[PDB]
RNA sequence: CUCGGAGCAGAACCCAACCUCCGAGCAGUACAUGCUAAGACUUCACCAGUCAAAGCGAACUACUAUACUCAAUUGAUCCAAU
């Protein structure tokens, strides 16, 4: 990771993590599972099921991932017609 | 709990061998189990039309 | 470390010496039957039986019904061997039997079955409905006086009522035809109760009829103790049990206390308990015949809450409780993103404090 | 009140009656409620929409068959065994 | 259970005469 | 000025042990995958075939008899040339049919053994249960 | 919100209501450089306006 | 890693819809033809192979 | 040098040696091995992997039938072909 950049002394976001997850503005990241477009002959339908869900990822990579990325892509967006816009608030979640 | 085990007649291996013990004999085998806890449903008022 | 049996293990007294010698099962259906019978004993080690099977008292259901009739089994015994002869002796009997073409009369074979086994099997049927065990508290009875119940539907039908058979409450809107066999001057005492009628109570139940003092078997010269209601199953309910039950009266009785006002549309006023009603009347009265059927709403019922009972019907859903989800984490790993939605408690969307 | 409203035709209005019996109480007036949203104007455009839709269906008087419900079936194998237990008078 | 009374209660094979082929 | 008829528990207790069944809401004992035969029933009809009679039983999963019919009955014996032919076995499921009708069980499994099946003497006796008004298949369980 | 702007003076309904005017009462915060287009009004609130 | 016995095509429905699913055949035989669900038309559907895939 | 079964490791789980043994890098049958969704397991992390009620759509008139048989029978990302 890019600390102070040297023309500008800024941090830098890793942009290899932009092309492959997603934030939700409450601090969860959405990810797909590895390997889901990957010798499908050979995979059962349960396990190819599997395979196509969109999964959260844990504090650890969380905490990993939010060092790996600047403010600008915490911030809250209000695109139109999100598909997401309904996952980026969390309810009746107790601590 | 332990029960007696008696297999599908269409099970080819077990049904041998059961038809090879001697009479009297019974085989028993241990079996889980789950004891629901909560009915399925209670009817309650809805209305007084 | 070991612990010796807390009694006979199984396959203990086959003999393992003389294995070669001994007779096997070769069947599937003698190792069932046998292994059938080994599941029915008593055992030492927990079973299913003892988690599941419902808890009956040990001591015997007490008896208090009519005595048992006696029958000389010499005579009966040969007087039925004479008939099977006769039958088997008939050429035309055996030609239908080998050529698969013979047949019994039903109509005959209800007659005799009511005449014998039928007692028996009426109470077999009223235990497993649960009639004893809410009408008398676990007291049984073998309804050996045979109670024949029919509503006239229209002018040229009508709807018997057996032990547990569907009818519906228009079927039942007026007071059905009893008759029953009985000698010239004895006395009987005839009700109907809903068992699982009763709206505010859950154990009481609604007398539904009450007639007293019937001389024989003319039901219609009996006292109207408490006046026909029909049957009134609110809607989502459920399926309820209607049972007529016949008493054999030893001498007159006096039901002033029992006495209904005619017409009696209070509620309050038809909550019964047949047992607290046939234990002060037990000393001088004996369940006799027993007959029962199934009731659930129809449009029929709106006219009694409406009009008979001047109430508004009520209406009852089968609710199921709600779905269990574990309590919610900060981060769901590898959870899918509808992870979330088994969370929320509105699906329109939310702006916060914009 | 449904048997009063005059806007509805009477026709209609008596069709509708046996139809939606469910929903009539004692003093005659067909009610409709609706409580999937939030907001008291979706709630209210659901319940008259409701209204529009049970005038269509009396209206189109519709004899296409429809399919038949798990429920209703066991209900139609019960009623068979119901009226097979019907018997006549033995001199009427 | 090894430790508990009803050990062994499964068992079969010396009821069956052993097989050779 | 409440009506007293009006006064309804927010709850209903229904106590007969057929309605959960009858509005098919009941639980039936599903899982032993393993042995025979299955359990997922509320009624179910059982043939017992001796040397010298023919017996049949409608019983609930939970082991009590329902209604039975059996040729050691006089009523049914008194008919029948022989009690343990087909003859008999067909004739047991047209009086098992009228009892079944008479007690309000118009459903039930039937658990036979593959050569039981392929028996003629089941095969009428089945006959005799449909055409008498029973079904000899129990309606799915619903869940939601 | 618009409610309440409205019932604390913040907006005037008696004049046209625009863009600039909910900027001018801070009733809306407008970022043209994140690639806000706009406001979009929104139903929270409708049975009490 | 072993002798190629079969191969991996692609059975391409006939509906005219393009749903398409690989399927496992042996290469000595002939072309298959499958009666496959088809989900676009929602009812089973006759197939056709087009194009072998892989050796398998 | 990766994967699976057994002993060591006797009874929940786990457990090493250039320790002791045997195997795998497939094949065969289906063509709804369709879709979807509670609740769980998990090779000590992650990645990956595993089992599933209900529901939709099918199948069905009893082929131990609706997550095929089989123990392992296998390969991430980028990129390339389409
Ligand atoms: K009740
Ligand atoms: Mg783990
Ligand atoms: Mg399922």
């Amino acid at each position: 990771l890019t600390y102070f950049s040297a023309r500008k002394g800024k941090r830098k976001t890793v942009k290899a993590v932009i092309d492959r997850f997603l934030r939700l503005h409450c601090g969860l990241w959405v990810r797909r599972k590895a390997g889901y477009k990957k010798k499908l002959w050979k995979k059962t339908p349960a396990r190819k099921k599997r395979l196509r869900e969109f999964v959260f990822c844990n504090k650890t990579q969380s905490k990993l991932l939010d060092k790996m990325t600047t403010s600008f892509w915490k911030r809250r967006n209000w695109y139109v017609d999100d598909p997401y816009q309904k996952y980026h608030d969390r309810t009746n979640l107790k601590v | 709990t332990k029960e007696v085990y008696v297999p599908h007649p269409r099970n080819t291996e077990a049904v041998d061998l059961i038809t090879r013990l001697p009479k009297g004999a019974v085989l028993y085998k241990t079996f889980v189990h789950v004891v629901p806890a909560k009915p399925e449903g209670t009817f309650k008022l809805v209305a007084m039309l | 470390r070991r612990t010796p049996p807390l009694g006979p293990m199984p396959n203990s007294d086959i003999d393992l010496s003389n294995l070669e010698r001994l007779e096997k099962y070769r069947s599937f259906d003698r190792y069932r039957r046998r292994a059938e019978q080994e599941a029915q004993a008593p055992h030492w080690w927990r079973t299913y039986r003892e988690y599941f099977g419902e808890k009956t008292d040990p001591k015997e259901k007490i008896d208090i019904g009519l005595p048992p009739p006696k029958v000389s089994r010499t005579q009966q015994l040969l007087e039925r061997k004479q008939a099977i002869q006769e039958l088997r002796a008939n050429v035309e009997e055996e030609r239908a039997a080998r050529l698969r073409t013979a047949s019994v009369p039903l109509d005959a074979v209800r007659a005799e079955w009511e005449r014998t086994c039928g007692p028996y099997h009426k109470q077999r049927l009223a235990e497993y409905y649960g009639l004893y065990r809410d009408l008398f508290h676990g007291a049984t009875f073998v309804p050996r006086v045979p109670l024949h119940v029919a509503y006239a539907v229209g002018e040229d039908d009508l709807m018997p009522v057996y032990c547990g058979n569907e009818v519906t409450p228009t079927e039942a809107a007026q007071a059905p035809e009893v008759t029953y066999e009985a000698e010239e001057g004895s006395l009987w005492t005839l009700l109907l109760t809903s068992l699982d009628g009763h709206l505010l109570e859950p154990d009481a139940e609604y007398l539904h009829w009450l007639l007293t003092n019937i001389p024989g078997n003319r039901v219609a010269e009996g006292q109207v103790t408490c006046p026909y209601l029909p049957p009134f199953p609110a809607r989502g309910s459920g399926i309820h049990r209607l049972a007529f039950l016949l008493f054999k009266q030893d001498q007159p009785i006096d039901f002033s206390e029992d006495a209904r006002p005619s017409p009696c549309y209070q509620l309050a006023q038809r909550t019964f308990r047949t047992f607290d009603f046939y234990k002060k009347h037990q000393e001088t009265m004996t369940p006799a015949g027993l007959s029962f059927f199934q009731c659930r709403w129809d449009d029929s019922v709106t006219y009694i809450f409406h009009q008979l009972l001047d109430m508004r019907e009520p209406v009852f859903e089968f609710v199921r409780p709600p779905p269990y989800h574990p309590k919610q984490k900060r981060f769901p790993h590898r959870q899918p993103l509808r992870y979330l939605d088994r969370y929320r408690d509105s699906h329109e969307p939310t702006y916060g404090i914009y | 009140h449904l048997a009063t409203a005059e806007w509805i035709a009477e026709p209609v209005r008596q069709k509708i009656a046996i139809t939606h019996k469910n929903k009539i109480n004692r003093l005659g007036e067909l009610i409709l409620t609706s409580e999937s949203s939030r907001y008291q104007f979706r709630n209210l455009a659901d319940c008259l929409q409701k209204i529009r839709d049970m005038i269509t269906e009396a209206s189109q008087t519709p004899k296409e068959p429809t399919k038949e419900d798990v429920k209703l079936h066991r209900i139609r194998i019960e009623n068979m065994n119901r009226e097979r237990l019907r018997q006549k008078r033995i001199h009427s | 259970y090894k430790t508990k009374p009803t050990h062994g209660i499964g068992k079969y094979k010396h009821l069956i005469k052993a097989e050779e082929p | 000025d409440p009506v007293e008829n009006e006064a309804v528990a927010p709850e209903f207790t229904n106590r007969n042990p057929r309605n959960l069944e009858l509005l098919s809401v009941a639980r039936k004992e599903r899982g032993w995958r393993t042995v025979f035969p299955s359990r997922e029933f509320w009624h179910r009809l059982r043939v017992i075939r001796t040397q010298h009679h023919v017996e049949a039983l409608v019983e609930h999963q939970n082991g009590k008899v329902v209604v039975s019919a059996s040729t050691r009955e006089w009523a049914i014996k008194k008919h029948l040339y022989s009690t343990r032919n087909v003859v008999a076995c067909e004739s047991i499921g047209r009086v098992l049919a009228q009892r079944c009708l008479e007690a309000g069980i118009n459903f039930m499994v039937y658990q036979p053994t593959p050569w039981e099946a392929a028996s003629d003497s089941m095969k009428r006796l089945q006959s005799a249960m449909t055409e008498g008004g029973v079904v000899l298949r129990e309606p799915q369980r619903i869940y939601e | 919100r618009l409610q309440y702007l409205i019932d604390l003076g913040r907006v005037d309904p008696s004049q046209p209501i625009d863009l600039t005017q909910l900027v001018n009462g801070r009733g809306v915060t407008i970022q043209p450089l994140k690639r806000d287009y706009g406001v979009q009004l929104v139903e929270e609130g409708a049975d009490t306006f | 890693k072993s002798k190629s016995k079969n191969i991996l095509v692609r059975m391409v429905s006939e509906a005219g819809t393009g749903f398409c699913f690989n399927t496992k055949r042996n290469r000595l035989r002939e072309k298959l033809t499958l009666l496959h669900y088809d989900p676009v038309v929602k009812q089973r559907v006759l197939f056709v192979e087009k194009k072998k895939i892989r050796s398998l």
